């Protein structure tokens, strides 16, 4: 996997180059804003199970066919499985945010997922809706002005939404 | 790879755990170190050419036979002199990479793994490279935390070759 | 255990490696955090009694039935009310330990592992303890980094119970 | 394993107590001097192979019977193994120093070692001489005034010597 | 699945053996019991509605707070009451399946596995369901072998939740 | 796997229904006829090795190309393997009978088998002929009037043929 | 392991004899009273978790040192493990009752246990107390006249007590 | 061992489960079968001597060479005739054991495992024993369930030897 | 397969090694033995027919019942006599192969593996074949190393069947 | 795998035939020339690391793009891997030569290799060039008249080239 | 160890087999080669001192810097010159052992395993020993099979070091 | 393990010496007589199963208690195992002979065996009697003058008896 640094480093290496001082300045900038990154990781994590449970509940109300007997989330093995996936996707999104690079999320979570769902009969579009709701709730928790040093987190919010969107796209 | 950020994630992932305070403290470590580290990579990059010749020269000085034995593993011709400077360059470049990433990772992956097979195979002497690295330490002219971290990578290469 | 120092060593050991800049950065992260963390543990300790009663009372307020259903899993008698305070005490004490150690480790080891079985076995409701923890957050009165780290452990218990 | 922090925590737990503001104060003290601790870890580490090789060379000079044919370090399998043991002890000593607690060294390295050597025919007293040589060179490297902010590292030197001595004792 | 027939086959298959007198004895066990079991499932089915309301009301009686706390995990509104009756319906339906199959299998597969995660996740209390099951035992009205078998499944659910 | 009971049960669960009293009566019927089912399992089992050896012998007499050098059942390793498969198919057929549902036979034995043989160069048609032969001998042993309480076993014979027929189809 | 039948069979085999008709009559007897045995198994099993939880609770009340910080059942890892042992012994006691022979309980549960606890620092005597408590509650459940065909279960009650006693002795 | 009671336990134990209705059904199967089984063992025991001589004789009739080839694997002498009666004895005895236990277990463990090595090693022919077993079947003179169960064990020995 | 050449190669390959003097000495052993071995295969081939009938006849003599018991495993009819000669043919042919290759390999792979199942399944007696091999030994008329090596494969078959 | 002997044997078995005396004579001839075969194996083997190292060096000089940063043999992991493959192919070539049959080389080395390289991005044409260079050097070392009993090794030289050509073809 | 006799036995043992013609052929290979091998070990032994000095000197001539750089890894003093000859002695002694045992075994075990760590650790150059070995080849003065086998061990050492 | 060569080598190495020409001449002597050695290996092996079966038979006739019900070789699992041990010992004795050194027999067969038998209840003295019988039959087959170049095999006979004796002593 890559973090924001080693992503740049690996690209440099295949060119046999040292980083341009422009590149280094970009990284310096990312460093200077890292407190905000870490806050976002802590906040999302600190609400993982309400993020997950709420989105799940909400999804089910919108899509009752999912939990009607016969639906993919009917029976406890399956509901459990379904909740577990929500948590997993959220886990890997937080990883990518912390590392500052989508690779962990791409490689270990999303890659091959669309095919896994197809084979199982799980409706991807539905998962994506789930992911769509977690993303909203997450961002709202990130952006909450209470209890934090006031500043602009909007670039970060934009990045975090990016990672959620990838997850949703990867199962759609 | 071995870097603070990717290792943090790896342990967490292998444990099936969301990140916690511990991993956030790792990142803090990395981000505060990064100020020095990045500045150090910059300074080393701007002295690239001078450090590389200087080192090469240092090696040829300690080990003069290398500039005069016949044979492809030595620097008695231009070809060999170029190779040698090429390799020293590689070492320096990795050291910058390590400073940027904040860990041995880049060096481990791009340079260290399999080095023993190369030197054995092509009859290159680790001693020669050790001198190059010693020279780079004496001459990079960094100070403070930038020097300390840079030297840790140069000594790391040295340990790997001895 | 999960603490920055011991996890740094564990990765290194599992990889058969001497420590390098990475692990040193981890320690840097930990030691800087520790200034806030230690102060925080102090503050919580000196409010121990007040936070515990306060919390217990909060749980009894949110869930009045627990102060008046007959049966050993509730706090309708002194015995019950004592158990409940004792348990809340334990949570707080763990949160202090976590601050001191710089990670969840102590709570993971002494409290989190096996919690599910106990609550199932003894018919204690995780909802109750979540309220206790919410109360401690709202009332510990820490600020700055101390507050953020302490809350991360409190929300971590909460996540573990939900 | 314990680090300085969790060692104290675990003891408190078995008593059911929060730490005395005395004990917190002792840890605060350890935190304030931590930069020196890390330097010591870095320094020994950055010289591991000369520390080991030099120690080993010196040991064999003092004890030629070890490398005479028939001696425990004769043959390449065995000389390799012997050098490896030197490196391993030094690695675990650096661990204990970094963690600020003897446990990792005790648990994963020293415990059982006397018995291992007994069974193999390896002369423990000799290994202890080796360790003792390593200890000297390490401390000299730690205490070197060149290239560092001047200060007092004696308490830390005393600690570090402690860990080496444990290793030597454990095979004696 | 855990049923006498499929378990006989499973052991045989896992040992690479043709069935023998042992497995045939199992079958005999199952087929003689089936007389009671089928009858019991029929009886339970025909009392379905009554037993479900009955039980739900029992739970609301033992735990009145569940009919009046706000929040999706309770039965203060119609939504919640419906969920609750649904779930109880599920338990009873599984108990009929177990009786039909002659083993816990169907409940193990469709209900028990992952119940812990759900109740933890959605803040449902096992205590509640235990009451529902207790009520169904006291009021199913079966006798003889039908009663004893049915109860075993009801006590099985209870043990699973405690 | 399913037995006759759990097959119905699993269908009823996907619909969220309890079994119709029709469905319960169907299963009662199967219980009432269970002694015959167990007799059939016992009798086929108690003759497994003559069922197998006679069918195998017969198959080879019909198809000598199988045991001519060059042929798929030539050499001890292969003859053994070939006899072993006959025994295996017979085993799973008796399982399905005992359970009163094809699933065990389908899932653990026939599924994937055509592909196995294709890959090996084993002539499936020939295995099917062998199965065919085992089926005749089995049914004759099932339908033998001697030494048993007389009754009608015809529906059962029909079912038992069914299973054999599935196996032959699965390799044809 | 042995059940009541195979226990006697194994003994007869080491003497090369068939069972004396005395021996066979003894087994017939045990068969005739087997309904009672099965009730006892069903009854204890159907109350496993109140048998366990109530004993456990009661033990802790008598021995608070066990759940004082520092005591062997303090911490959730430990309390879980403790309750888990209670449940395990109980499970093996029910097996011995169902098979009508102590072997399963001796071989797979008790043997080696004394030594496991010694090594861990678990107080055996305490475990024995817990087993004793489960014994009382079990027997009361077994002997309850309500909801059963009335008859004499005393010999069985004596056998069951035997198994519990063995477990208690094995850790004492 | 393969008996209905010990197998019930083993599956439960291997799944970490308390016994359930399934295993109780197994026991039911066993205990009803036991009536026939025990009675059959009784009958076989009382005809022991006759069945054994009769079988031995049957074998010597079908295979006359065995009463007259020199060589330790045959029964041309008293020594051989005694071994042969002994072995047949052993088969019968096991068949009684199986009846008593309700499964092939005792035969699987005392006689079947390793039989192939013995007959190969000592040049005994399975065909001879098969004839002994076929004779027993024709002449035990059992009827009803006793007969069916006893035969299943005799055919089982036959299948084992062919 | 088990032959000097392919075994030399297999050990080497499993050890990831180029071949060395050791494996070369193995080939030397094989190549010197081959002079005798090949000549021996030739001689055996040109007596094929005589050795086969002779042997078959030898078996029928030792075991007359085989030429007259009804039933497919015996040689009372032409069919059975053909099968028997065929099988003996196979044993001889394998023995030639083993001489050619210089090891048991061909016999191990084409004949030995699974023989036990065949003889058990089709009720063929190993004793019979052992006589055929004894006869081939007594009558192949080889001498010197040819004889020693050939017998080694004949006794090997014998051992396999006893 | 086959050697020269068992290749012919295995063919003879699928036909049910013993070898024709023509076939045996062909083998006898191969035996009589076997000292040359063993020399060739020893000689190539005795020069494996210069054969490999020289061919590799040469390859890189002809194809600098391979070792330019970005190239498939750039970085030490990859250079080591690439030298290791060279060594591996030569190893299996010498195996086939020693056995007198290509199977070991075909089965354990070449089969699947084209695909491996394709997947990895390794330029097979390049490997073939390397193999091609090894081939030249091997043959020269085989054909060197010095220090050996003079004779004709041309048929053998032809065989050995055969094996190299197969390896080159298999990755081209 | 790698020697024809012990490998023969290991393959057999790992296969659970008695030894056969294959393993016997291996021994034949070994025993014939031994005539040459033993005589070669003798001749090497009696030229020991001359071969060792000779080689050490060759090394010092090819690599003059080794007799005059300061530092414990070189032969600029008596101590270093003694070490060097010692080591060459060890290589020669192993070559004799390999001839005696008929394989690389003794060299693999006593010398080759771990050599890479030693030379890395003590900064010894493989190049130097290669020259020693080349010298021994050029000067042992053996002929015929003695020469060819001896050289195979010398080249073996050389390949191990490059 | 050692063979006759490496035994001497290993001893020479712990002394740091090359072999004395006396020691080489000893091994040359062993080499010269090797044809007889190989004959002995072949001949015992070629009769393994009569060697084993006959001794086992005779042992049981001398010691009927062994095969009386209850005795250690009663039941088929046990007789098989007992036969198997006989074959195993014989196998390792042949190894020792082939290698010309006891080590394979000592290390992989005899060491620990006394203790295995003690624990099992197998009467070692009995096994020793069995071994002793195998020894007699083996030597008679070795020393048979028929069908072999006449010579003196007495030293070898003496060696072989040595190995059987070790085995018998190792279980006595
Ligand atoms: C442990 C071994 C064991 C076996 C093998 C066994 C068989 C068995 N077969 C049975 C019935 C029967 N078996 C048959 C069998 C046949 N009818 C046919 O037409 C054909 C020719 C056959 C079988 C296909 C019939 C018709 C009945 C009576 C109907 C019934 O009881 O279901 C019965 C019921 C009682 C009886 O009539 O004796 C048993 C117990 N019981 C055992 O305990």
């Amino acid at each position: 996997m890559f973090d924001a640094f080693t992503k740049v480093v690996s690209q440099a290496d295949t060119r046999g180059e040292m980083l341009s001082t422009a590149q280094i300045d970009a990284l310096s900038q990312m460093v200077a804003e890292s407190n905000k990154r870490l806050d976002v990781v802590n906040r999302i994590t600190s609400n993982a199970s309400t993020i997950v449970s709420n989105a799940a509940r909400s999804l089910f109300a919108e899509q009752p066919q999912l939990i009607a007997p016969g639906g993919n989330a009917y029976t406890s093995t399956r509901m459990a499985a379904c909740l577990r996936d929500m948590e997993i996707i959220l886990r890997y999104v937080t990883y990518a945010v912390f590392a500052g690079d989508a690779s962990v999320l791409e490689d270990r979570c999303l890659n091959g997922l669309r095919e896994t769902y197809l084979a199982l009969g799980t409706p991807g579009s539905s998962v994506a809706v789930g992911v769509g709701k977690m993303k909203e709730a997450a961002l709202a928790i990130v952006n909450d002005p209470a209890g934090i040093t006031p500043g602009d987190c909007s670039a970060l919010a934009s990045e975090i939404a990016s990672y959620f969107d990838r997850a949703c796209a990867a199962v759609s | 790879m071995k870097t603070p950020l990717t290792e943090a994630v790896s342990v967490a992932d292998s444990q099936g755990r969301f990140l916690s305070s511990t991993e956030i403290q790792v990142a803090f470590g990395r981000f505060r170190q990064a100020k020095a580290g990045l500045e150090a990579a910059k300074a080393l990059t701007s002295k690239a050419d001078s450090l590389i010749s200087g080192a090469a020269q240092a090696v040829y000085n300690k080990f003069p036979y290398t500039t005069q034995m016949q044979g492809p593993n030595y620097a008695a011709d231009q070809r060999g002199k170029d190779k040698c400077a090429r390799d020293i360059g590689y070492y320096l470049r990795m050291v910058t990479y390590c400073l940027i990433a904040g860990g041995t990772g880049p060096m481990d992956e791009y340079l260290i793994a399999g080095i023993d097979e190369i030197n054995r195979t092509f009859e290159l002497s680790p001693s020669w490279y050790i001198e190059a690295l010693k020279y780079i330490k004496a001459n990079h002219g960094l100070s403070g935390d930038a020097a300390v971290e840079a030297n840790s990578y140069l000594d790391y290469a040295i340990n790997a070759l001895s």
